[PDB]
Parts: structure tokens; sequence; C-alpha cells
């Protein structure tokens, strides 16, 4: 249900309680406008989704070789490597499929249902949904897509972000990956944090 | 009253004094902290 | 280097006149006791001396045949610190404080005698915009987009 | 409840129409005029109630400590200097801390103020709650688990106003110990001696 960020305060008259994760967080009035708050909150899920992967992608890797099961490099370093193709090509190869797609999702928040139509094979489409949440092939196993999942969903990113951009902070002072930084907190956890970083 | 007085505080050369006063004790204690820079370092 | 120029850290005038500077607050410094008041003060003042003279050759900076440091703003990536960085934070700041000011001239004019709170500040209202420069290229771009930053030319006049 | 009829503190003086001998403590004094639109006589009144405490909670920890040396029961130092020791972590690891488990405190104790009634009940067990029912005297097992504070209203407001002077004595007697210990240079037990011994020189005007 529609909870509060902050118990004893007043909660926005444009967040009347709709949409999934709304606990009447908007101090800065960012979404006042109608067209606005649909913005967002596409940019929203766009964000948490990337984040909730890179994070699990840059932390997954680190303890499996921590473990001693595996050699990688840490998150900061794997760009320097050796692969079989460039960075150069594979940039342009990102840019190129990416280019693509994008101006695809974005014909659909343009005006819904203008972009369910497959290309090349003309027998296929997507049913009427709502945006954000497609479903058909980009749902194998076709689960519910119930309000409590929705929620589920969004306080997993919203998690997400923080946790990438805590990673990125602690890189620029430390510089020795999260684990290594969560294992000397751990050590001596009255001599070991942010305070003594600096200091 | 207390009215009147907060009032008489908020006219426009009274706030303007005390906001300029503020930002020159500001940029004097950051000048005192990081004195004679020419550029950013930091990154 | 760039247009002829020296690091300041391998100039040799740089460093002239360095020892210039010293040797002439070390000559005031030679006219009082060792602990009196104006010999701590020349003395922090040779140290503060010292200090910026190091951080000018440690930072990248270039001198001229003159000694003295010169600044490249043409887009040079090993210069942007000089230009470019702070030219950003002008402008951040900048726009904070004009967008704060629009906001507050708008939020006011509805009032029977906007007039009055412009010579007498509502500070509570103020109070509760002035935090809101913090996202301001945000909103300045949606509000362009939606059309709301503009008037139109038909319907400018007093 | 008005009570004109009262002691005040300057006897033959009017006291101010603002006050009216309600709130507890009330001795018609407020020269000038901080409390006179109501809005902001609420806000004094637990600004007061806050500031009383914390001195009080000082003042007790701060000469008991110091009565207990001079005697000789107690080894602890003297409590001015006591801020530049050295203990088990950095001192400025202690404030940040100190600032976070103060800050939820007082922040819940803000929303209150704000919107009463609307932080009483627990966060994590919605069952257990708070019974008090007054703006600055909370109630329950937590805050008051003798049962003091349920009375009728002659019991209540003497218990308030005893707080209230009980907590405006210590908060002279908290500046007094830092004036003495900043001024004369030693304990403040060892001034109680000192003027006690010699009561006609030993005074300010000693130094
Ligand atoms: C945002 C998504 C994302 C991106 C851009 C990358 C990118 C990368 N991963 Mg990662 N990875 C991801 C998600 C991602 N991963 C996820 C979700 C998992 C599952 C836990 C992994 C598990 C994984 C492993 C096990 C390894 C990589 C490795 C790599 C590197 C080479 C493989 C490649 O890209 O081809 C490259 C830096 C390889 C590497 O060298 O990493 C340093 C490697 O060994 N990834
Ligand atoms: C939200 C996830 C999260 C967590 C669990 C941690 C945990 C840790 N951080 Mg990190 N950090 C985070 C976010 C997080 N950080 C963010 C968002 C930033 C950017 C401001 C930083 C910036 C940062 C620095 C600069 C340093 C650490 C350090 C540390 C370690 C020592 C504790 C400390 O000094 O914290 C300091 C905390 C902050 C500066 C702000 C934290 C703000 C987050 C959002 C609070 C989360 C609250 C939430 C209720 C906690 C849930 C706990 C758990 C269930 C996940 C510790 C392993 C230190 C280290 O490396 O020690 C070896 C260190 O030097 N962190
Ligand atoms: C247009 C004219 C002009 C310009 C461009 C400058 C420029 C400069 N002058 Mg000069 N000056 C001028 C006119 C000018 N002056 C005039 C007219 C006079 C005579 C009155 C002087 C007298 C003078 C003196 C006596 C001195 C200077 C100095 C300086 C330097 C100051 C640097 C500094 O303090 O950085 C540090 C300051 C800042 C970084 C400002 C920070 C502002 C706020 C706090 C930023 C907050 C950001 C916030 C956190 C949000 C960002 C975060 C985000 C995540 C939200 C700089 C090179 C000083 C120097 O060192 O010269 C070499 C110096 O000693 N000037
Ligand atoms: C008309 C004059 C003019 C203009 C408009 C530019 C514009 C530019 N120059 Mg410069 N440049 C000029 C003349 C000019 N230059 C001349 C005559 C020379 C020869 C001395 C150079 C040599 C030069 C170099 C060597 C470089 C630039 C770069 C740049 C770019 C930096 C922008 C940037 O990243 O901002 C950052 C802004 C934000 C992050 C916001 C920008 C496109 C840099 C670049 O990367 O260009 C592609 C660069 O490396 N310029
Ligand atoms: C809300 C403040 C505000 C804003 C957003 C603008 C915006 C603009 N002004 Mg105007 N201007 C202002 C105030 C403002 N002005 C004031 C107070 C004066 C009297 C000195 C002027 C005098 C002025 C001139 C003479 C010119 C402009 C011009 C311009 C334009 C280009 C920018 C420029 O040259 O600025 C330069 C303006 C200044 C350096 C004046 C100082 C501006 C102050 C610092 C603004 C904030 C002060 C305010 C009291 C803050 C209130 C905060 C609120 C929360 C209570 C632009 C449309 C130029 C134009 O027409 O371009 C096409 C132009 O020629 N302005
Ligand atoms: C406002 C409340 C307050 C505060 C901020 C302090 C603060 C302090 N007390 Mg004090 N204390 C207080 C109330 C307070 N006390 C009360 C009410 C009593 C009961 C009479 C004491 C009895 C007491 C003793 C017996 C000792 C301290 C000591 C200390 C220090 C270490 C505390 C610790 O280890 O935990 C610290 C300066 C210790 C100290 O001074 O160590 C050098 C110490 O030995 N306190
Ligand atoms: C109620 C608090 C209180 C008490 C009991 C005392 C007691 C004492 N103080 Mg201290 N003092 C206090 C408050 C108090 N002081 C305050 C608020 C200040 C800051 C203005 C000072 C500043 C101060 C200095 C600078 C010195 C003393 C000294 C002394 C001693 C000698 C008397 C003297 O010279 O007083 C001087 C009095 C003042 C400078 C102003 C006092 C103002 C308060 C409000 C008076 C309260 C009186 C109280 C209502 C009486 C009944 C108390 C009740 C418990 C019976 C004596 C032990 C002297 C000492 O160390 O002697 C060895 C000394 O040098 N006091
Ligand atoms: C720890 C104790 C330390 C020592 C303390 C000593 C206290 C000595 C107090 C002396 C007596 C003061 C009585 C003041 C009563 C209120 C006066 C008043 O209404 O002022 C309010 C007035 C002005 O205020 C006007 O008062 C009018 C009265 O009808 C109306 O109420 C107006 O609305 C109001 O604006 O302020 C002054 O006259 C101030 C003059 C001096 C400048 C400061
Ligand atoms: C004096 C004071 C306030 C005085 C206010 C006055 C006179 C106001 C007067 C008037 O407004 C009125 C009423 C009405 C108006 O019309 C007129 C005026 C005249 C304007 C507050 C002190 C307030 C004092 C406070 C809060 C002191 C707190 C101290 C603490 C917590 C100390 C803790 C520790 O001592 C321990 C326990 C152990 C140690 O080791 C460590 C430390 C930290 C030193
Ligand atoms: C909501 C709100 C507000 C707050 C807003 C806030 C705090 C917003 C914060 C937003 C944040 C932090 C967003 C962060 C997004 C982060 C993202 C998308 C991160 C993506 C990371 C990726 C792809 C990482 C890839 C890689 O790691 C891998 C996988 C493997 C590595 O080898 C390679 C790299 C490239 C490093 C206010 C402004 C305060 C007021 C308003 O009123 C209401
Ligand atoms: C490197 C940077 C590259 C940037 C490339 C992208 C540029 C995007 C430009 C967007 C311009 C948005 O603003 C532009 O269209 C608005 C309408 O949509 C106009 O708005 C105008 O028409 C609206 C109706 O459509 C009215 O409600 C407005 O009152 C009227 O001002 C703006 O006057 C015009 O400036």
């Amino acid at each position: 249900a529609k909870g509060a960020w902050l118990p004893g305060l007043a909660s926005p008259a444009y967040l009347d309680g709709s949409l999934a994760g709304d606990n009447g967080f908007d101090p800065l009035a960012l979404a006042a406008d109608p067209e606005d708050l649909r913005w967002f909150v596409q940019a929203e899920l766009v964000n948490g989704r990337w984040a909730m992967l890179g994070v699990a992608g840059m932390l997954i890797p680190e303890v499996l070789t921590k473990g001693g099961l595996l050699n990688a490099p840490e998150w900061y370093d794997a760009g320097k490597g050796e692969y079989f193709a460039s960075s150069s090509t594979l940039f342009v190869i990102e840019f190129i499929l990416f280019h693509y797609v994008e101006i695809r999702r974005w014909q659909d928040i343009k005006n819904p249902g203008s972009v369910n139509q497959d290309p090349i094979f003309k027998s296929y489409s997507l049913p009427a949904h709502e945006c954000g949440y497609p479903g058909s092939v980009f749902n194998p196993l076709n689960f519910a897509p119930t309000l409590e999942n929705k929620e589920k969903e969004l306080a997993n990113g919203r998690l997400a972000m923080l946790a990438f951009l805590g990673f990125l902070v602690q890189h620029n002072v430390t510089g020795k990956g999260p684990f290594e930084n969560l294992q000397q907190h751990l050590a001596d956890p009255w001599h070991n944090t942010i305070i003594q970083t600096f200091s | 009253s207390m009215r009147d007085i907060k009032t008489y505080l908020s006219v426009a050369p009274v706030l303007s004094t005390l906001w300029f006063g503020a930002l020159a004790g500001l940029l004097i204690e950051i000048n005192r902290l990081f004195p004679d820079a020419l550029s950013f370092p930091f990154f | 280097d760039i247009a002829g120029l020296t690091p300041c850290k391998d100039s040799k005038a740089f460093a002239k006149r360095e020892k210039q500077s010293v040797k002439k607050l070390t000559s005031s410094l030679k006219k009082y006791a060792p602990d009196s008041a104006p010999a701590l003060a020349i003395q922090a003042t040779i140290d503060k001396t010292k200090r910026r003279f190091e951080n000018y050759g440690k930072f990248g900076l270039l001198c001229g045949s003159d000694g003295l440091p010169h600044l490249i703003v043409s887009g040079d990536q090993r210069h942007w610190g000089e230009f470019i960085t702070p030219g950003v934070l002008f402008l951040y700041i900048a726009g904070w404080i004009g967008w704060v000011g629009r906001s507050y001239l708008i939020a006011v004019s509805g009032e029977k005698k906007p007039a009055m709170r412009e010579i007498i500040i509502d500070v509570e209202l103020a109070s509760k915009i002035i935090p809101r420069g913090f996202i301001w290229p945000v909103a300045a771009y949606r509000e362009w987009i939606n059309g709301d930053l503009v008037v139109d030319d038909a319907d400018i006049g007093y | 409840a008005s009570a004109p009829d009262r002691p005040i503190w300057f006897p033959g003086s009017t006291p101010p129409p603002w006050l009216d001998g309600s709130l507890p403590g009330d001795f018609g004094f407020d020269p000038w005029g901080l409390g006179s639109d109501p809005e902001s006589l609420k806000w004094n009144v637990q600004a007061e109630l806050v500031h009383c405490r914390w001195a009080m909670l000082g003042a007790a920890g701060i000469f008991i400590p110091e009565l207990l040396t001079k005697i000789g029961i107690l080894n602890t130092p003297s409590w001015y200097t006591a801020g530049e020791q050295e203990y088990f972590t950095d001192t400025t690891t202690l404030f940040v801390v100190e600032l976070i488990l103060i800050g939820w405190a007082e922040g819940r104790r803000w929303a209150d103020i704000i919107k009463p009634g609307s932080v009483n009940t627990d966060p994590i067990f919605p069952n257990n709650k708070l019974t008090g029912t007054d703006v600055g005297y909370p109630g329950g097992l937590w805050f008051d688990p003798l049962g003091y504070g349920n009375a009728s209203p002659e019991k209540l407001k003497e218990l308030r106003t005893k707080e209230i002077k009980n907590g405006r004595l210590a908060m002279l007697a908290v500046m007094g110990a830092w004036f003495q210990a900043e001024y004369t240079g030693t304990g403040p037990i060892d001034n109680l001696f000192a003027h006690l011994a010699d009561p006609g020189h030993a005074t300010i005007f000693r130094a």
C-alpha cells in the first residue's frame, strides 16, 4: 500500500497512489507536470534495470575469483584486457546495435502500440500492454505481472542504483574493490570507516 | 512585535547586507583553506 | 611544448623568481627577534610562498620566457583544469541563481500588489524555492520542451 | 487555566497579556516579547523543556564524579579536559555515531511537534505503542515504567513545575561551572571549599 517516506509529512496531490512504489517522495517538485511524470516513470525503470544488471555482473565475478575458482581482474580494469577484438570494434558494434533498439523503444513511448509489429515476419506482434511492461517474448516463463512483483522489482532497482553509486565513489578514494573494502570494515569495525580513509 | 521585527528584517537592504556578509565569510574561509589557486587539480 | 612554452617545473626563470622573492622576505625577517610575532608572520609568509611555487610546479602549468605561468584555453585535454572545469562550475552556479530568481518572480506575480513583495522579501516562500535550484538543468530543459519557458511574440506588451 | 492571582517575577508589575498562568512554571516573565505571537510560544516551550533536561543530565554527571574524586572513592579525571583524552577509537568516529543515533531520535521527536500523535506507534511491531497524550510529555513502559505520569490535573501540574524549576537551576549551574573552570583554573568542587574556608576574600575579585 501507499506508505510514507517521512512519518508526519503530507503527500503531494499528484502522487495519489496509482503507481507501484508510491511513497509520497518528491520534495523538489520534478513531477508536478503530468507528462514529466510519465517520462520520469519510464526513466526510473530503465536506469534501475541497468543498475541492477551492472551491480550483479560487477560483484559476482569478484567473489568468484576471490574464492579461488577463477582468475579475473577487477571491474575497474576489465576494460584494459586482451580480447579477440579491439575496444573500438566493440564500441562500434554496441552503438549500431543500440541505435535500433533504443529508437524502437522510443517510438512506443511517443505513442503506445505503434511499434508492436514484427518488421520481417509479418505474423507476430505484441498484444496490448502498458508502457514499460511488455510481455510475450520478453516474458518467456510467463510470470504474473501482479502489483506485488512490480514493487519488488522497483525496490531492488532503487537499492541497486545506490549500490552502484557507492561502488563508484568508493573506488575513487580507496581503490581496492568492494569486497576488499567490506572485509577491511569487518576486520576492525571501529578503526576502518570513511573517516580513517581521509585521515 | 515579533511579526513587525520579522517584517523589518526582510526588507531588501537588510537582507542584502546579511546575504553578502555570509557569502564573503564563506569565500574568505575557502581562500584560507585552499590558497593561491590557478586551476582545478582534483580531477 | 605548446606554443613554444616550457613547463614551470623545468624553468630556470621560475626558480630565479622564487629565489628572489624568498631572499627579499628573508632580508626583512633578519630585522626582528627570532621569537617575536613579526618574525613568525614573515616565516609563515615564506612557507606559503614556497608551497605556492611547488604546487604551481607540480600541477602541470606552462611558463613563458618571462618565467610566469600561462593558461591554455583551446580545448587541449592536458589543461582542462585551467578553464573548462571551473567554467562548468560557474555555469552551474549562475544557472542556479537565475533559476531561483525567475521562479520567485513567477510565483509572486499572482498577488494583488506584486511590487510590494519585491522590496520586502517573503522569506517563508523563498526558503521553499531556494533548494530547487539543485536540479535547475533538468527543470529548465523540461520546461523548454513543453513550451513553458518562452512567451510568444504576439503576446508581449505592457 | 487563567490564574491572575499568582506570584510573579516582579511584584507590582502587570503580567503580559499573552501569559495567563496556564503552562507550568509561569511567572509572567517575558520582557523582550519573544513569545507575543502564539505560534512561536509552543516552539519556545519545547525548546526550554529540552534545554532543561540536557542541562539536568549534564549537571548530575559533572559534580558527583568530581565529589567522589575529591573524597577519594573514584579516580575520574577533570571534566573540563575529558574531551581531549584518547579512547578505544578515534574521537571523530564517536561524533558521527553519536550524530546518527541521536538524529534518529531527534527527527522522531520533530515529527511529533508538527503532527501530534503521528509517531506513537512502533514502526517494526505495530502492537506496542506509547500511551502519552501531550506534546513534550510522552508515556509508556519505555518512558514511564513506574506510571507516575497519569494523575488528576493537580499533581501533574506540580510535578511539571518541579521538573521545570530543577532544570532551570541546572541551566545556570552548568554555565557557572564552565566559566569557573575557564577563569579560576581548578575544579568546581575545590571552589566550594575555597569559598567555605575564607568566605570574605575567596571570591571572583580574588583573581
Ligand atoms: C547502500 C549501500 C552501502 C553499504 C552497505 C556500504 C558499506 C560500506 N561502505 Mg559505502 N558508500 C555507499 C553505500 C554503501 N556503503 C554510498 C552510497 C556512498 C557514496 C556516498 C558510499 C561511500 C563510501 C565511502 C567513501 C567509504 C565507504 C565505506 C564503507 C564501509 C565502511 C562503513 C562506512 O564508513 O560507510 C560510510 C557511509 C557512507 C559514506 C554513506 C552511506 C550511504 C548509504 C546509502 C546508507 C545505506 C543505509 C541502509 C539502511 C543500510 C543497509 C545495510 C545492509 C542491509 C545493506 C562499508 C563496507 C568505507 C570503506 O571503504 O571502508 C573500508 C569508505 O571509506 N562507503
Ligand atoms: C573577472 C574577473 C576575475 C577573475 C576571473 C578572477 C579570478 C581569480 N581571482 Mg581575482 N580579482 C578580481 C577579478 C577576478 N579574479 C578583482 C576585480 C579583484 C580585486 C577586488 C581580484 C582580487 C583577487 C585576489 C586578491 C585574489 C584573486 C584570486 C583569484 C582566484 C580565485 C580562485 C579561488 O578562490 O578558487 C577557490 C574558490 C572556489 C572553488 C569557489 C567555490 C564556490 C562555491 C563554494 C562552490 C560550491 C559548489 C557546490 C558544492 C555544488 C557542486 C556539487 C554538486 C554535486 C551539487 C581566481 C584565479 C586569488 C588567487 O589565488 O589568485 C591566484 C587571490 O588571492 N583575485
Ligand atoms: C532574476 C534575475 C534576472 C534574470 C534571470 C535576468 C536575465 C537576463 N538579463 Mg537581466 N537584470 C536583472 C535581473 C535578471 N536578469 C537585474 C536585477 C538587473 C538590474 C541591474 C538586470 C539588468 C540587465 C541588463 C542591463 C541586461 C540584462 C540582460 C539579461 C539577459 C542575459 C543575461 C545577462 O546579460 O545578465 C546580466 C545581468 C546582470 C549582471 C544583472 C545582475 C543579475 C542578478 C545577479 C540576478 C539575481 C538578483 C536577484 C535579486 C535574486 C533574487 C532571488 C530570489 C530568490 C528572491 C537575460 C534575459 C541583458 C539582455 O538584455 O540580454 C539580451 C542585458 O543587457 N539584465
Ligand atoms: C547557581 C549557580 C552558582 C553557584 C552556586 C555558584 C557558586 C560559586 N561561584 Mg559561580 N558562577 C555562576 C553560578 C554559580 N556559582 C555563574 C552563572 C557564573 C557565570 C556568570 C559564575 C561565575 C563564577 C566565577 C567567575 C567565580 C565563581 C565563584 C563561585 C564561588 C564564590 C562565589 C562567587 O564569587 O560568586 C560570583 C558570582 C557570579 C560571578 C555570578 C553568579 C550568578 C548566578 C546566577 C547566581 C545564582 C545564585 C543562586 C540563585 C543562590 C541560591 C543557590 C541555591 C543552591 C541555594 C562559589 C562556590 C568564584 C570561585 O571560584 O570562588 C572560589 C569565582 O571565581 N562563579
Ligand atoms: C544559560 C542558558 C540560557 C539562558 C537563557 C536566558 C537567560 C534567557 C533569558 C530571556 O529569554 C528570557 C527567558 C525571556 C526574555 O523575554 C528575556 C531574556 C533575558 C532574553 C542555557 C544553557 C544551556 C546549557 C546546556 C544545554 C548545557 C549542557 C551541558 C552538557 C550536556 C554537558 C555534558 C558534559 O558534562 C558532561 C555530563 C560530562 C563531561 O565529561 C562532558 C560534557 C559534554 C561537558
Ligand atoms: C527521486 C528524487 C530525488 C533523488 C534522486 C536520486 C538520488 C537519483 C539517483 C540516481 C542514480 C544514483 C542513478 C544511477 C544509475 C546507475 C547506472 C545506470 C549504472 C550502470 C552501470 C553499468 C551498466 C555498469 C557496467 C559495468 O560494471 C559492469 C557490469 C562490468 C564492468 O567490467 C564494466 C562496467 C561498465 C563498469 C531528489 C532529486 C533528491 C528529489 C526528487 O524530488 C525526488
Ligand atoms: C548539442 C545539442 C543539440 C540539441 C538538439 C535538440 C534540440 C531540441 C529543441 C527543442 C525545442 C523546444 O522548444 C521549441 O518548441 C516548443 C514547442 O514544442 C516551442 O514552444 C512554443 O510552442 C508551444 C506549443 O507547441 C507553446 O505552448 C509555447 O508557448 C511556445 O513558446 C518553443 O518556443 C521552441 O523553442
